[PDB]
């Protein structure tokens, strides 16, 4: 699981050498900025039951052709496991918020991205379009501060750049 | 690998639960003493060659059994071995201390450690002497209770860090056992 | 030449991947702490002509046997190139101050440490003893602050741990 | 490799001079706008696949010469090539921007670049079109003058960053020439 | 460019050895079956201007949402380069017909498949759906024989299994 | 490796006997239905991604035990694992079917398979569910008894091929046991 | 054991990919030509007790010096194990007839060819001369057909080109 | 690499044209004499060691200049060299004959051949003697005009194969020049 | 590795004792017959291919069990194996004889020898036949009691060398057992 | 070209280290024994025109069947290049006499031994039989001393063990 | 353990080939010169209790500053383990005398030379100075012969060249 | 490689002539002074670290141009380079002296030496200073004309060895030029 701190111990493995000041101020930035990070995640857990019904149903507003069999949403059980899919999507962006590093992105969303729903015959275009609703869907004086929401935006758009 | 910021995720998704305001009081009070951990760990990198020199010289102090001729560790090739065999685990316990997590030893350096050392024929009583006296010197060295090696800090309580490093030391002390 | 910033671009080479937040707060620590680093180096250049006559002559106070030929200090030209030697010693610790990383230590003092004066028949025990005078020879309310002098101590003692 | 914090050392020891209070006004005013560089570079990582998609689609817009059959770059293996051959230098100019120094391109990705591309037969006019339109889009993208991609910042002047990224772009534009 | 014959010379490179009877009957099967292969390709060139208007417009019957900008078919020039796209699609299946091997599939349609329209923001679901119209769209007593049409089906469905 | 044309040699030289007109009636009637095997195996390559998608989706249908959080196979890295861990053995049973011989599995992919999977901690009940339902779907897919996937063949009897593929499937089903 | 069919499954291992039409007509050539192969081998088993007394005794007509000790045929037990040697020689050419591939040539006659009777002090010149009697010793209207006897000739002369 | 079945594709996509019923009369009449090519090439594998033995022995017949002491090729290490330096190109012209295409020599074995041989100091007059007498013997050996090496064929015309092998031989004879 | 000049050191430093005038009478009388060992070992290198040819031909003389079809060692690949599997240990017993010490076999060629040969399925009765008849021929060959292979020596007693080579032969004969 | 001295400089390359007493007595043995080596080679040059007519004509006494074409000695020009062949045979054993090491054996007689006259269709059995005449054909009180003739025997029988 | 004889068996491993006359006179030099080697070692064992009190105490005459703690000789137990150190020093030069090769130098004094007392904070300058007393401290008409004392000098000065 | 015992063969077979009693007077008088060469070369291995220390210290004596800051060779990495770049050619001229032949330098260490050093930017005037002062010290060191390093020899004339080592030194001195 990659963090910042995991990268510099593996940098000290790649050196095979001692912890110098490569380490000793990356953590002090987390004294400022991970303290400035954590406050979003309570409404991220607080909106987690309701961001699904805007985003996935706006992808139904995007993609509504799904009645025909041989396609993805031919029954409503497929639709409530779409809800189950995107449930763990913002649950994982809750996770790569609180670690900082892209490990829960990489090994847990991106390891198995480029081929999986290709073979499972599902497009990632809705997987990027629901999160494309949540691009600027944030309010930096009003939802939370301007000190972590653009980073929260950077979290789930590195996700989409990985998905694209 | 893994971290204290990561094993809070591995039990969260073991429950499919949140990470958030239930372990959060440990989380902000983890990073409240991050400068305190930095105040600890630069004392550890200060005398690492003195750490391993103290460890091996005390091992010849109350054990002459390794330096017995035809013994286990009586050659300079084997004192270069426990040069390495001390220093790289000192590197690794520094890695566990900077991670704040014990996930970087048994996967990393103790992948079947003592089985290979018994295949090398290393006696365990020398090993437990080595890790014990390096444990006692490292808890002497995270604080400022040296001979005169009196570095400057902000004063106060830091015994949470002593319970931290001793937990890593009996984790390695049991896993070498 | 290793810095902190060099390690994370080579970490992004070892990933072969994009600059995430592995990077993006190691530099912000340099906004605090490299600003808290630079102020020593003017008196380090200011004392550079006088730290030699304390330290190398205290190593002459340590090692004074050198009159006999076949040894190192058998003439005074050897003694003023001792002065020339330690000149570049605190000049290099001026350099690994202002980069932060151990590159000017490693490739420029340590690459060629373990064998060089072994074959040139010179002990590194005086090379560590002069800097062992400069261990606590610093004053954290009085010479400079308590925010970089212990790091300055950590710089030239990682040097000695490398030399030992 | 090297940095803006490092080439101040390489000319200092070229003179055996100090580093200190002669370049220091550039040094603290480097890190005064470090958050400004961070305000720039997260806009760069936002639409990198859109950056390379805009670059290659404009390259088919006013050039049909690559997509001519039997041309240079008319196969999807070669559009996957300038997938790579665009994106990894976008990674590298992001590396030059985070270092604040142009020391990470010609040693890193242009180690005899165009000689190998002429050995691959790559026409240079396509290349200079590619780096110029990616230059103009990247200076459009460090500021908030997009279509509606209006991220939130603290307002003010940031044209020193535009002179920064354009300097890296004609450094690569000359070294591909 | 992979053929059958290319694989067995590279097998004789991997052996580093002589052409035995690993070779000498793979060609004799082409005396039967490549003679039984070639006859489709004249109506494949003969229908090449009209298979596009059934298949791509049935993918417009599949995917008709494309009016909004930020999506793929927001202008008609995108639609006639869809026609230009699938033009070379059945032109390449004309090519991997007449070689037999999957070289013009692999290096010329599959080298650059999994990521290219991912980054170019286009779904391969229509790229598989138009050819999913042409699955059983063939007539083995009536269009051509039953001796190559199932192989023609196998050609462009190995294409889709590669695309999925 | 080995073939049905090869194990007739390995028992012949186990006796120093001929190969010739004693097993020959099986030999010409092997190649009499070679087009019948080709009529089988292009149906197998038709929906291989649908084969493995049906296999894994039915595995979540009557088992939610893998997708339990903190379970065995509940991560997309592990669904990418039984992407592979299904598809490459589907490749291998296609290899056994084209060889007409079961000599290309236990030497090839089951070189101590389940011991490594127990070292990975893979529960066997999930595995026997996976190979069973892929067995039943593959015997449904060699014939033309699909939903509407009705490929054109020459009609007649082909149940020797069903006994062929089921023999390979309980060979792998026992060797994973 | 190499056959044609073994080479193309290992070609599908070297690809790591699916059985395409690299395979699917190499077997159809065996529907023609292995049916045109098998008919020789009954008189090859039928002459197997008598081809030895022509060929090995013509090599005695070639090489008759063998009375002296320190040489190969110094007793008659060496001569009847010459008969035992060439027994398995045409038994192996019966074997690489009926497989087609050169596996029973390669691993079973050629693996251990260049050095074995070198160290066992026996010349392969008689090993090629007896089969050099059986070069054109065949009758394509009269012994068997003209459709496999030249291939039978090609079998045991690839043997000699391997032996030379 | 490439084939006669492949260079019909490389000029077709150089025009974006069809492959089909314009070169097809050459295509079916290529495979009409495929058995004729097989009737040729098993005569070539029959006496390959006799081919290279005839080539090197005739090279000492009307040239004693190599076997001059202190000459170019007068050592058994160098006769083992033109053992190789004859036989592997005999392998390669067999590869060009089985491909029906000259795309497997200059990319394969003549990647700057004679420049390296001049760096080895090989005189070209020996080389052109070697390839010419091996050319004349190979056109004698594809037909049945040997001494008594009279293999059985179906009789008729096969001089298109003689024009085939001679075209490969002056392609290598010019590219060694 | 080790020598007779070395195991006198390894027991000396096992006692921390001298090496000197206690084993010295064996030491100068070791090198007094060094020319006698050279008189032995050039007879051993004289007919080494005859040694291994005699060994394998006698192994087919009173054993036809290996050359049984479908037996253990009935292929020329396996007679090339006990070409090697005889000759390299003949090299190794020559190495033990030139060292004057048995320290170069079990570390060198018998690092778990027969366990790997049982993994290869080699029957031990063939092996003990091979090493015993090569033992009896090697003691016949160190002396001048051949058929007529009568090399010139200085005459006298050399049975110390016969006890030397037989000690190496039952050391390998027990360690293959 | 391998000698003893070449092996120990390459041993000092394989060590990458200094010339110790691995070297310093291998040369002193050449002070004794290469001085005891050189004296044969003048009659080896002195008999060089006459050892051919005993040995090669005794191989004609061994092998006299050569009248038939398709074999080796079908004309007398083949017979006088047999004389030219064995000329350089004892010329090379003159060479590996005076170096001591097996370099002029190995790279100059053995590099190209196992396959060369195999493909040139000539047996090495006469190549070993002529030298098998010269086994004990030597006289240690009478031709030369007993101090180098057995080594001369060892020279050209390591040659035959290499040839076998 | 490297000797001369060990190097030529590993040369015969690097050849993978037979013992020729690369071997066969390196041992004959030991018939001369190892017989001319052994005679020193009895007084080397005879002086072994007294060469320590000249050499190590002359290094105390060289280096007498050792009273201060943090240095090497701050107690007399350090001084009698200096005696224990140099005990095994001339015991190892007794060992590399009687083997000849530098194995007991290399793996037993030099494997672990350049770094060991560097990290154990001890100079090798006294380790070379005591043996620098024993440079010409020998008497070639008077202690022993002139045939091994210069080689004995070469033994323990290759030791110092290794130490330097 | 080659030797003085080998280049007498390479001109002999350049003529197809004998080696024997025409160069033989040089041959026995080569090995007559072989002990004289051994008397030379153990003086060379005596102070090799003193040889290279004298060479580099005299190079800083009358040249301060390398140790100029920003000069060519002013770093300890580059003094470790001409640690190597002196010592391994001292090894190689010891190899030429033990071979008695100059065939082990230009093939061995000067395979395009100075072209790579100009690619490294090494100035040749430093190099010719280095090889000349090491030449003059090596001819001082083969004889017993040191400061007090007076080894014991048998006395007499040995100036043939001085002409030997100087010939190797201007061979390397010209080939570095």
């Amino acid at each position: 699981m990659k963090s910042v701190i995991t990268t510099v111990v593996s940098a000290a493995d790649a050196a095979g050498r001692f912890p110098s000041n490569s380490d000793l101020e990356s953590i002090q930035g987390n004294i400022q900025r991970s303290a400035a990070r954590l406050e979003a995640a309570e409404k991220l857990a607080g909106n987690h039951e309701a961001v699904v019904k805007e985003a996935g149903d706006a992808c139904f507003a995007k993609y509504a052709y799904l009645k025909n069999p041989g396609e993805a949403g031919e029954n409503q059980e497929k639709i409530n496991k779409c809800y189950r899919d995107v449930d763990h999507y913002m649950r994982l962006v809750n996770y790569c918020l609180v670690v900082g590093g892209t490990g829960p992105l990489d090994e847990w969303g991106i390891a198995g991205a480029r081929e999986v729903y290709r073979t499972l015959n599902l497009p990632t275009s809705a997987y990027v379009a629901s999160i494309a609703y949540t691009r600027d869907r944030l309010c930096v004086p009003r939802d939370m501060s301007a000190q972590a929401g653009v980073e929260f935006s950077a979290y789930l758009d590195y996700l989409i750049n990985a998905l694209s | 690998m893994l971290d204290a910021f990561s094993r809070v995720v591995v039990n969260s998704d073991a429950k499919a639960a949140y990470v958030g305001g239930s372990d959060l009081q440990a989380l902000k009070s983890f990073i409240a003493d991050g400068n305190k951990r930095l105040d600890a760990v630069n004392s550890i990198v200060s005398n690492a060659s003195c750490m391993v020199s103290d460890a091996v010289s005390g091992m010849i102090c109350e054990n002459p059994g390794l330096i017995s001729p035809g013994g286990n560790c009586y050659t300079n090739r084997r004192m270069a071995a426990c040069l390495r065999d001390g220093e790289i685990i000192l590197r690794y316990v520094s890695y566990a201390l900077l991670a704040g997590d014990a996930s970087v030893l048994e996967d990393r350096c103790l992948n079947g450690l003592k089985e290979t050392y018994i295949a090398l024929g290393v006696p365990t009583n020398s090993s437990i002497r080595a890790v014990s006296i390096m444990k006692a010197q490292a808890v002497a060295f995270i604080t400022n209770t040296a001979t005169e090696r009196k570095m400057s800090f902000a004063a106060g309580d830091c015994t949470s860090l002593a319970s931290e490093v001793a937990s890593y030391f009996d984790r390695v002390g049991a896993a070498i056992s």
